[PDB]
């Protein structure tokens, strides 16, 4: 099962695979990230591209208000024109290599409306809290 | 009850570690120009913070011969030290045959000098005229086996060519404080009776060090720091002959050096606008540039080496001797003093002996009582292996002085023979890497683990 | 009482001490870990490592499941092979630079044993609020 | 309303206007933290320097315990001396820009008032799931 | 000759007045002055923010 | 030597400046002749350059 407990599966083994199955095994696409050691300039620079963009993607993880944040639901909802396709066709025929082709097209605004929503929610749970 | 691995992040808890290190210094070198002097430039102002915070319940293994932070400043002083010298002139028109005078003035104990004239480029490159100046007699050679002995070079010119250091910048001594980048730290010993390795079983956390000497000095080491409570030797292994032997004071022995020559600085023109600074008349009567040393001070402090030298040799007494010979680099007394390099014949010094039984200077019969060295000088300065090997230090105008403290010696021990009662030691300490290694031995870096895991009684909550 | 409140342990003042203080004031190991200014490519060099590391303590901190990022529980049961020695002398007689040579030997297997269950913990728990 | 959705306010368009609406778009301040690409040793300290600048920044808000950390309460109580001022004067009369000019000559203590006080709660949570 | 060495400059580099944008980097922002009668020191009342001169 | 399929260099002879800046020596150095070229226009057969 994919479930392995051991995971293996390097940098990028779950690709092509069907995406119930890379819905597990997320953490090695995501541990990898970061890595390497120093050799002048030129390396130097390509250092700090992984740090900047792994930044970068933590950035959009964290104002979208994931928690245990590398899988969260939200609350904005799927505009059907985003794929037009069944649930099922997508988690269980499809794959996550082939989904970028979909979703790539609409992805700048779904990263704001992410953005919105949780700021949203943010307000509210303190006004919650203050009203508790 | 069941235990379940609960991780703790922001741990303590060491890897002693290779790390590249700050160079921070003082904030008082910062209101001067570039590279006046290089800390000024290239190392990062100082924070006294935080304090010399005490880990009372600490025991840690330190070193000084395994250490990598003494070997990565001696990279980091080479790298500094080729990047100063670059923009200066880099000479070469100076290798031209000097013709050098000879002189009636009756030769001895007065260092004289060689009146050598020679041919320059002037400003108009494609032009030259006959310039004059003098250099000490280490600074040149007979030309050739095409031999005439009126004729000479310079020392270099066997050697790929020489740079002269700009006057703009100066080689004092400034301190120079380390520190462990962000997410390492430096544990210091708390310790006075540290002996080279082992287990300081009292140790101090700081993120910068004491404000180190990067000093040049070969048999003697000069305005270094002292032990807190006794003198101290350290050796990674005395069984050997080869290895140095360092020694540390617990008071300093005043140390003051002179040239009473008065050099006037002769301004020569070589090619495209840049000068070269050379040694013009000796405005004043010729006399021997020297090193002195109150007499029972030195003696008194030898003896106490002698006494802890009995603590690893407890059954014969200490002979000391003249300097290993050979180059005029490694025998002598080689340091800096103001912008000249001294070398000096420090066979005067190193030639008492302890009896087991400290002989009393006590009363004094006059404490100013001095031992004095007669020093050569040189301009040419083969400093290192690998730094471009080449300085011309320039002449500075005046009878100069440069009154400091010894506080520790890199002595060697000679061949045994018969295992003698009195065997010997020699100074010959010539690497700069223990002049720095008898200063950092205090400290070690250490890389922070923060993310440990341990067990207790609480699973996640699900 | 290690409660200061105004802590002033500098960056490992824990160190050596019994691991219940050091439970204690494990902030100051942790705000430390980023510092320094400019010299040249060498001292940049120094800069980027600190960054770089600390992300990584991150990264494993984070892939983990850890909720308060500084402490946390772990579904994972204890092997007591990791240690055979009681949770007393753990905790009260014992400190954490011993402690360190103890699971040193084993803790790449326990890195990934987090790992694996916390994916689980995440896509039980995504499955969870769906059938909620 | 502030509520835009869509919100274009660029790097710092809430500066200046009423903490009340500025409570609101924290996210663009944010999400802008973190761009530019490489010129050299010069202008390759500059991207360093905002990363570095940016996890500092994340060290003060993760040691604190904020959770959906752009906004968060805190269990130290609001010393009045901090400020003597009214509650709806700061926060619907007066605006960011100005309260700076309050608070910053006391944060240095509130930085480790809430340090030690998230400590605190991070131990007796484990204490009570412990219990639990 | 009066002065060091100097030297030509190459044909191949032209010393047009090229337009350049000085840009703040990341975390920091540049303010623009939108009031024209600005008098070299004091307050504008009214500014702009760019993250490019 | 006679020519032909063998390969002969040119045994080229010239001045250099020794250790001693301002003075010079006849030195002599074989080199092949694609790294060789005639002197100038003021031709002279016996005289050469270097191909840079
Ligand atoms: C060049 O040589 C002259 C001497 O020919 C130096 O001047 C003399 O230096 C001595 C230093 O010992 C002065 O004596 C006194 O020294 C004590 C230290 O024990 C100090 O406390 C006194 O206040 C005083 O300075 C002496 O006065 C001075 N002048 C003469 C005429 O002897 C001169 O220093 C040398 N050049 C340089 C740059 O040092």
């Amino acid at each position: 099962a994919v479930g392995i407990g051991a995971v293996f599966l390097g940098f990028l083994g779950a690709a092509g695979s069907t995406m119930g199955a890379a819905s597990m095994t997320l953490t090695v696409q995501a541990r990898n990230l970061l890595s390497g050691t120093v050799w002048g300039i030129k390396q130097l620079q390509a250092r700090v591209l992984a740090v900047e963009r792994y930044l970068r993607d933590q950035q959009l993880l964290g104002i979208w208000g994931c928690s245990g944040k590398l899988i969260c639901c939200t609350n904005v909802p799927w505009n059907s024109s985003w794929s037009n396709r069944n649930l099922s066709e997508i988690w269980d025929n499809m794959t996550w290599l082939q989904w970028d082709k979909e979703i790539s097209n609409y992805t700048q605004i779904i990263y704001g409306l992410l953005e919105e929503s949780q700021n949203q929610q943010e307000k509210n749970e303190q006004d919650l809290l203050a009203l508790d | 009850e069941n235990l379940w691995v609960t991780v703790y992040y922001g741990v303590p808890v060491w890897k002693e570690a290779k790390t590249t290190l700050f160079c921070a210094s003082d904030a008082r070198a910062y209101e001067k120009e570039v590279h006046n002097v290089w800390a000024t430039h290239a190392c990062v102002p100082t924070d006294p913070s935080p304090q010399e915070l005490v880990l009372g319940n600490v025991t840690e293994n330190f070193n000084m011969w395994k250490n990598d932070m003494v070997d990565q400043m001696h990279e980091d002083i080479i790298s500094l030290w080729d990047q100063s010298l670059k923009p200066c002139v880099k000479l070469t028109p100076l290798c031209v045959t000097l013709i050098c005078s000879n002189a009636t003035v009756k030769n001895g104990t007065v260092e004289e000098m060689k009146n050598c004239s020679f041919n320059t480029t002037t400003e108009i490159r494609d032009k030259e005229k006959k310039e004059y100046a003098l250099f000490y007699k280490p600074d040149i050679v007979p030309l050739s086996e095409t031999n005439n002995t009126s004729e000479y070079r310079l020392i270099n010119c066997n050697t790929s060519a020489c740079t002269q250091a700009c006057p703009k910048v100066t080689f004092e001594p400034i301190p120079i404080h380390y520190c462990a980048p962000a997410g390492y730290a430096i544990l210091k010993c708390n310790d006075e009776t540290f002996n080279g390795t082992g287990p300081c079983s009292n140790v101090s956390t700081v993120q910068c060090t004491h404000g180190i000497r990067p000093v040049v000095s070969t048999q003697l080491l000069l305005n270094g720091s002292l032990a807190e409570k006794e003198i101290v030797i350290r050796s990674e292994n005395l069984t050997n002959n080869a290895k140095i032997i360092i020694v540390h004071l617990h008071t300093p022995v005043e140390i003051v050096c002179t040239r009473p020559n008065n050099n006037t600085r002769k301004s020569v023109r070589i090619g495209p606008g840049q000068t070269f600074y050379a040694t013009g008349d000796i405005i004043g009567d010729i006399k021997q540039a020297h090193c002195n040393i109150s007499e029972e001070k030195w003696n008194d402090t030898l003896q106490k080496v002698g006494i802890e030298l009995q603590k690893h040799f407890p059954n014969k007494t200490i002979k000391y001797n003249q300097s290993a010979g050979g180059d005029m680099e490694i025998t002598t007394h080689s340091f800096n003093c103001g912008g000249e390099f001294f070398y000096c014949n420090t066979s005067n010094l190193f030639n008492g002996t302890y009896n087991g039984t400290y002989i009393s200077t006590n009363s004094s019969a006059n404490s100013t009582s001095t031992i004095t060295l007669q020093c050569r000088i040189k301009q040419i300065i083969n400093m290192w292996q690998g730094v471009g090997r080449c300085m011309y230090a320039p002449p500075i105008a005046g009878n100069i002085t440069c009154r400091s403290n010894i506080t520790g010696l890199l002595l060697t021990r000679d061949g045994g023979t018969n295992s003698n009662e009195t065997e010997t030691f020699r100074p010959a300490g010539g690497d700069m890497r223990d002049n720095w290694r008898s200063e950092l031995y205090k400290y070690k870096v250490v890389k922070i683990e923060p993310l440990g895991v341990a067990p207790t009684r609480c699973k996640r909550r699900v």
